[PDB]
């Protein structure tokens, strides 16, 4: 069953803290990070192990 | 004994070649496959007696806290030899003692 | 160093390990491999001596299965660095160099803290991970906290 | 040479605390502490 | 007598060890037998006192 | 092991020093740490290499010199303990030795008195080392 | 320690015999209670065998997927528990 | 008396040894005197109590 969780992370373009929501597909290997704010968003792959950490790493790196 | 690669040295698997109808060991992180020669593929032993011999050693007979008995080596017939119950600890473990000779370190008992 | 699964409950029965500063259990294969060790069967010949014994070997296996897909060191790395959950907002370019930190200082201190000793402690965790599976084998007894 | 007796055990035992005493592993530490701990510690 | 009587037992005991090592014990209902070794044993002694 | 205990025996190092050889485990185990109880005993000639053998390595020629205090060309207990006769054991190395209770269980006997208490048999090992 | 004290009918209590045929049905035996070993094979040929111990058993026998589950039974166990294959 | 030693009681008997002095019988009356060994495992029961 798929995975919606908030986190406390902040949004690397709209800056609001606390509104990133995080959504882990397991069965398909994808994750999505979701603004709740500006609401952009993020796709990546993600493991079994993963965490909403692991993908919003993969979001810091994905923009520099 | 299971086997790797030799040149990826990934943990090879074991998996079928359906156009030939044979066994192979393919890798994972690589092409190479090579042919099987074991149809037995995994074994799970439920009643099981592996460990008890296994804890043979040379210096044994160098341990002055071990027992000492009189019984008859079958290689050298030595009269002098180390002896200890067996060192599986499992709590069905039975109580018969195994001898080692100092000499030829063979393992017996005395059934 | 835990090993999970109970008898005949746990699935596949892997093990993983506990490390200072670090959120969440990481599985043993994961931090070999970020030690600089990655090669799998390197990694066997650094903790059982006995290829012999297929217990001391099928017991290891849902350990390579559960961190295959970890097939280098950096994504190695990068990983332990996520499990802290320290100041979000890390990064790959640093968040290695601070996890290898906590892999050189911290995690057993007592044996080496000068750099480009990894060898030390990677011979040292295969050890641990032996002496782990023989008790788990019921060939060696539990130890007795009061001796 | 000739065997050791009750009385001769009892000779060894008093060299013992002739030169140890009763709380050396007390005064030892603690003059192992003054001598060397202190500036290793600094 | 009292003498005797602990040396005879310390023989049984000796016997029991013997019978457990060679597989010619009896195996006592719901026990091992480690268990079946050691309740004999005690059994012994207790009334050899 | 035999060289290193010989070093303890004589004094090259640190009489506290503790050198533990587990055989059947395949390890063996040195320990300098600090805060290790431990013990003195005497030690046994266990080398089948002299007539020495069996029997306790002190004598009475160290018991005459502790109670004058000098050599024949101070020489008190710590004298003892870098001439081979007394050494200290602490509960790690204690698990690999076999110790015999009193001097005089070194040697077998050639009784009867109801009045005084029993020795054990210790007829399970046929020879004690 | 949870125990039942089972008495059971007169006619079967004073006849031992009768009271042992009680005794195995009611005991609890799973296959894991009776199995020593098993073994996974590669058979490619459902009418033949690359075991030679199995060989003389399956050819005399019989006068799908290619692998094989191969357990055996241990005969002191399934002897006194007195079960037929 | 538990094998609290690696495989024996205590470290003046040798390894594996099940005999009755091996663990914790105590042959002599209180009349007669304790020995060393006997002495101890008197005084582990005692604790326990
Ligand atoms: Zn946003
Ligand atoms: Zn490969
Ligand atoms: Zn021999």
């Amino acid at each position: 069953i798929k995975q919606k969780l908030e986190t406390q992370f902040t949004c690397l373009f709209c800056n609001h803290d606390n509104s990133v929501v995080c959504t882990l597909d397991k069965k398909n290997s994808i994750g999505l990070l979701e603004c709740k704010k500006c609401n952009l968003s993020f796709q990546a792959p993600i493991n079994s192990l993963s965490q909403p950490i692991d993908i919003y790493s993969d979001w810091i790196d994905a923009c520099e | 004994s299971f086997r790797f690669c030799l040149e990826c040295n990934n943990m090879l698997y074991p998996k079928e070649d359906k156009e030939n109808q044979r066994l192979l060991y393919s890798c994972r992180n690589c092409d190479y496959t090579e042919l099987a020669e074991d149809p037995k593929v995994y074994r799970h032993e439920l009643i099981t007696n592996i460990g008890e011999t296994a804890g043979i050693v040379d210096d044994i007979g160098q341990d002055p806290t071990l027992p000492r008995s009189d019984k008859e080596c079958p290689e050298c017939h030595s009269r002098d030899c180390v002896f200890f119950q067996s060192q599986q600890r499992r709590k069905d473990t039975n109580m018969t003692l195994f001898y080692v000779c100092l000499n030829c370190k063979k393992t017996f008992r005395d059934e | 160093i835990k090993l999970y699964g109970r008898e005949d409950k746990g699935t596949g029965r892997t093990i993983k390990a506990t490390l200072p500063y670090v959120k969440q259990d990481i599985p043993i294969v994961i931090v070999f491999r970020a030690l600089g060790v990655v090669p799998d069967g390197e990694i066997l010949q650094h903790i059982c001596y006995d290829e012999n014994d297929w217990q001391m070997l099928e017991m290891l296996k849902p350990c390579i299965e559960e961190g295959f897909v970890i097939q280098d060191k950096e994504v190695a790395l990068d990983f332990i660095g996520r499990r802290g959950s320290a100041a979000l907002g890390i990064r790959r370019e640093k968040r290695i160099q601070y996890a290898k930190d906590i892999l050189q200082k911290e995690l057993l201190p007592h044996i080496t803290q000068e750099e480009g000793f990894e060898t030390r402690k990677t011979f040292f965790l295969g050890y641990m991970v032996n002496r782990l599976l023989l008790c788990a084998l019921e060939r060696k007894d539990q130890d007795d906290r009061d001796h | 040479d000739d065997t050791i007796t009750t009385e001769d055990c009892w000779t060894v035992i008093s060299a013992f605390f002739e030169e140890k005493g009763l709380v050396s592993q007390q005064l030892d530490s603690f003059d192992e502490f003054m001598e060397t701990s202190i500036q290793d510690l600094v | 007598e009292i003498t005797h009587a602990i040396s005879s037992a310390k023989e049984q005991v000796q016997e029991i060890i013997y019978k457990a090592q060679h597989n010619e014990l009896e195996l006592k209902p719901g026990m091992t037998l480690r268990e079946s070794f050691e309740g004999e044993v005690s059994r012994t002694l207790n009334d050899a006192r | 092991v035999s060289t290193m205990r010989d070093l303890r025996r004589s004094g090259a190092i640190s009489p506290e020093v503790s050198i533990i050889r587990d055989i059947r485990e395949r390890e063996f185990k040195i320990f300098t740490d600090v805060g290790r109880v431990y013990r003195p005993l005497f030690i046994v000639e266990d080398d089948e290499s002299k007539d020495n053998k069996g029997e306790l390595r002190i004598t009475k020629e160290h018991i005459r010199k502790i109670q004058q205090g000098y050599d024949d060309d101070v020489y008190g207990w710590s004298s003892l303990v870098t001439s081979g006769v007394i050494e200290y054991v602490d509960g790690e190395e204690e698990e690999t030795i076999m110790i015999a209770m009193t001097p005089e269980d070194l040697q077998t006997r050639s009784l009867n008195d109801t009045a005084k208490r029993i020795k054990p048999e210790m007829s399970t090992s046929s020879h004690h080392t | 320690t949870p125990a039942l004290t089972v008495y059971l009918d007169r006619e079967i209590a004073l006849d031992i015999e009768k009271a042992k045929v009680i005794q195995s049905s009611i005991e609890y035996t799973t296959l894991k209670n009776v199995t020593s070993a098993t073994e996974i094979y590669y058979d490619p040929d459902p009418t033949s065998t690359v075991i030679e111990e199995d060989f003389d058993t399956v050819e005399a026998y019989f006068s799908q997927s290619p692998w094989l589950l191969r357990l055996e039974l241990d005969r002191a166990r399934m002897l006194d528990k007195q079960l037929t294959m | 008396i538990a094998f609290g030693f690696a495989d024996r009681s205590l470290p003046h008997f040798t390894k594996d040894d099940f005999s009755p002095e091996s663990k914790g019988f105590v042959e002599n009356s209180y009349l007669r005197g304790l020995t060393p060994q006997e002495f101890f495992f008197h005084a582990m029961a005692g604790r326990e109590g």
